[PDB]
RNA sequence: GACGGAAGGGCACCACCAGGAGUGGAGCCUGCGGCUUAAUUUGACUCAACACGGGGAAACUCACCAGGUCCAGACACAAUAAGGAUUGACAGAUUGAGAGCUCUUUCUUGAUUUUGUGGGUGGUGGUGCAUGGCCGUUCUUAGUUGGUGGAGUGAUUUGUCUGCUUAAUUGCGAUAACGAACGAGACCUUAACCUACUAAAUAGUGGUGCUAGCAUUUGCUGGUUAUCCACUUCUUAGAGGGACUAUCGGUUUCAAGCCGAUGGAAGUUUGAGGCAAUAACAGGUCUGUGAUGCCCUUAGACGUUCUGGGCCGCACGCGCGCUACACUGACGGAGCCAGCGAGUCUAACCUUGGCCGAGAGGUCUUGGUAAUCUUGUGAAACUCCGUCGUGCUGGGGAUAGAGCAUUGUAAUUAUUGCUCUUCAACGAGGAAUUCCUAGUAAGCGCAAGUCAUCAGCUUGCGUUGAUUACGUCCCUGCCCUUUGUACACA
């Protein structure tokens, strides 16, 4: 935390440009198209927009399950 | 049996005047809708994020040079409430993009 | 275990890179945001650097 | 279903009984 | 460009020479086994690792290098 | 590569029971984040078992993403000689 | 279609006119050539290479050169091999080196490596004349196209035009065309106008306490991050409003339009930009990219790291600049006024204040993640009173000696700063040549980028603030028709 507001806010936007690349190569055969990130309270979440979903997910989830520790690992969550 | 003051201040800032003041105003209608006391939302000299560089990746033609702008809004709006509104409150009227802070004590 | 393979990069070009690409040659170090021009031009509307004036 | 939670099975499996340790003349 | 300079005498790497290990191990009488080669006194070697004798020297190689033992 | 089997176990442990592994391409950090090796041993090690498939590399901003596979679960299976039906990050974790 | 060293029309301060301020001359700064060199890494050479690659290089950067290491050579097979495939090292020798590099000597390690072939892997190696992408140029331009109809067997043409007008294929008008779309306009951003709307102890006013100084006659001039009250003109930014070249008048096919006058915050596209069609270039960039084809190389490496040097090397040619030649001035006191900015978390950025120091600086503290603190950024030109007096003078500040300090592991070829001294060329610059029309030109600083340290560079910013046009095609450049072609890879 203790940021200044000009370096949070930029650094959020890197944050989104990041985030959009590894998808956009981890997604490609399952026609990523897009994200975006909401910040709530206890609670980072991010909406993957692809049109093979089903793909995303794995079987009962086990994808999903990995993308997010992906994420998870590499941008130091909890 | 609680709820005394506090003496809130909520700041929001963001790049997104439209969805910034949506939660700024709704905010500000969702507290004199229950009648409590505050200052209206406060806004802070827009500051403005330049970049200037050349266009060209090599150095070949003339100098063209670009400025990129990133512009950040500001508000604050200060609230005497209870502890029942204020966590009412900041558990709703999230938006994605508005980064809502919420810090109390006077001192 | 190898004593004999670094040496200080602790400033000045040596020490930082582009967090996209790795180069360090004009490095954009502005708002801590340390991209080099030619990354950053492909990516400021994702950063939130738009075009106005 | 594909039970027994690796993460946890050397916590089951932490049954003793797969060392030897002696040492310490002169 | 401009291949090839090299002034003569290539250097070698090691060779790490073949040294059909220890018998060093005497026994006197069958089958009083009398241990040559005094072992390491330092807890990371449990005392299975030998010291070498150069002059003016006995040396731990378990320890890569460390603790120099004189006698 | 050479390094020991002791981190070669740290890595190959790991690997299985979170299922992902995350590295920065920088050689001479000589600590990963969360494992008790240098990070030249995590790359070149998943490099390793990458090459004979087992897993997937992502790259994408100087981060290596490594996708443990199905093929490799049996793999270090065996390398960690774990009985069929071990785990995984396979595991729907609660009620999440 | 493209092209012409034919004809007719345009358009523009990257064209001239009318001028301004200069460059070209000088000292230095900085780039390019050249030479030199172990190497002085390299791309680019008319406008569209030459303070350009954000290229201000002490290590790093780094590509170059003199040398030393490491494999980070995936995986398949094969060989080797548990009687040991291989790994590592103390001291010495060695070495720039406290590199087990190699070597002496002899422990250590346990199938991770080794050797080989195949396959790959990296590479600021080549190829921008194999590509993507991006960028620059034509372009300070105005062009591109389909529907219904008209002409032609057809490719096509007409629409899309003599003229007029416009910054504009912008329109008016003429009219076998009528009516539309892309592009221009619209749009968007910023700078200007609101005593009207919503308020603000992170903005500021008036009142009042509490309080100081001078006059006293009630006044004048201040202090007091909450002692209170109220307001939103000033500052801030939301929502609106406002302009449409308005009204009137000259001119004109009395058409689009143009010119003057009043009013107006604003009437040169309101000013300044952002965006920007179809097309072309063997334009630049493989040295921004873990973008990429192919070629090369791949362990005495063109991989990589480490030590040191080099990119700064000096008979000289060229380009961008800086500082000047003084009296509209230097200097010394005094007055004393901006705007765009940035600023430190798992850290040492922006720094007030108090001391010490001539100075640079040092030291003790402190406010600030910021309209809150640095900061009213008390900037500079400038304005005021003095000294000097036309003399290379006190103009000028090159070169150079000597000392002190800061940045950094490191300052030698002197990073920077300060002090004393030394006191060059330059007396307004040949032929040439650049930029510009109003808050513009020029003068003047400042913030930001780069940045440990270094701006004589750049991107922006405000401050002081003119002269002369408000025209034309003569010079140069480019568009447009007409016209010729045996060109069409044009
Ligand atoms: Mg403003
Ligand atoms: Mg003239
Ligand atoms: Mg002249
Ligand atoms: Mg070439
Ligand atoms: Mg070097
Ligand atoms: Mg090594
Ligand atoms: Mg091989
Ligand atoms: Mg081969
Ligand atoms: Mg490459
Ligand atoms: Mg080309
Ligand atoms: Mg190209
Ligand atoms: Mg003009
Ligand atoms: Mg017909
Ligand atoms: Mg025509
Ligand atoms: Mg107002
Ligand atoms: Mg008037
Ligand atoms: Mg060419
Ligand atoms: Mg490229
Ligand atoms: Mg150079
Ligand atoms: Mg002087
Ligand atoms: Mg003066
Ligand atoms: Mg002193
Ligand atoms: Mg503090
Ligand atoms: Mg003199
Ligand atoms: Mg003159
Ligand atoms: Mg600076
Ligand atoms: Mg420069
Ligand atoms: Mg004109
Ligand atoms: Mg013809
Ligand atoms: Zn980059
Ligand atoms: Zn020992």
């Amino acid at each position: 935390a203790l940021i200044s507001k000009k370096r949070k806010l930029v650094a959020d936007g890197v944050f989104y440009a990041e985030l959009n690349e590894f998808f956009t190569r981890e997604l490609a055969e399952e026609g990523y198209s897009g994200v975006e990130v909401r910040v709530t309270p206890t609670k980072t979440e991010v909406i993957i927009r692809a049109t093979r979903t089903q793909d995303v997910l794995g079987e009962n989830g086990r994808r999903i399950n990995e993308l997010t520790l992906l994420v998870q690992k590499r941008f130091k969550y909890a | 049996q609680q709820q005394q003051i506090i003496k809130i201040r909520i700041t929001l800032t963001s790049t997104k005047v439209k969805q910034l003041e949506n939660v700024s105003s709704n905010i500000v209608k969702n507290a004199e809708q229950h009648n409590l006391v505050k200052k209206g939302p406060v806004r802070l000299p827009t500051k403005v994020l330049k970049i200037s560089t050349r266009k060209t990746p090599n150095g070949e033609g003339s100098k063209t040079w670009e400025t990129y702008e990133m512009r950040i809004h500001k508000r604050y709006i200060d609230l005497e409430a209870p502890v029942q509104i204020v966590k009412r409150i900041t558990q709703i009227t999230i938006e994605p993009g508005v980064d809502v802070e919420v810090v109390v004590a006077s001192n | 275990e190898n004593v004999w393979f670094s040496h200080p990069r602790r400033y000045g070009k040596g020490s930082r890179q582009c967090r996209v690409c790795s180069s360090h040659t004009g490095l954009i170090r502005k708002y801590g945001l340390n991209i080099c021009r030619q990354c950053f031009r492909e990516k400021a509307n994702d950063i939130g650097f738009n075009k106005f004036r | 279903a594909k039970k027994v939670e690796l993460d946890a099975e050397r916590i089951e499996t932490a049954e003793k009984e797969a060392y030897v340790p002696a040492t310490k003349v002169k | 460009k401009k291949v090839y300079t090299t002034p003569k005498k290539i250097k070698h790497k090691h060779k790490k020479v073949k040294l059909a290990v220890l018998s060093y191990y005497k026994v006197d009488a069958e089958g009083k086994v009398t241990k040559l080669r005094r072992e390491c006194s330092n807890p990371t070697c449990g005392a299975g690792v030998f010291l070498a004798n150069h002059k003016d020297r006995l040396y731990c190689g378990k320890c890569h290098s460390v603790y120099k033992v004189n006698a | 590569m050479l390094m020991p089997k002791e981190d070669r176990n740290k890595i190959h442990q790991y690997l299985f029971q979170e299922g992902v592994v995350v590295a920065k391409k920088d050689f001479n950090q000589a600590k990963h984040e969360e494992i008790d090796t240098k990070n030249l041993y995590v790359i070149k090690a998943l490099q390793s078992l990458t090459s004979k498939g087992y897993v997937k590399t992502q790259f994408s901003w100087q981060y290596y993403y490594y996708t443990l596979t199905e093929e490799g679960v049996e793999y270090l299976r065996e390398y960690l000689n774990l009985p069929e039906h071990i785990v995984p990050g396979t595991y729907i974790q609660e009620r999440n």
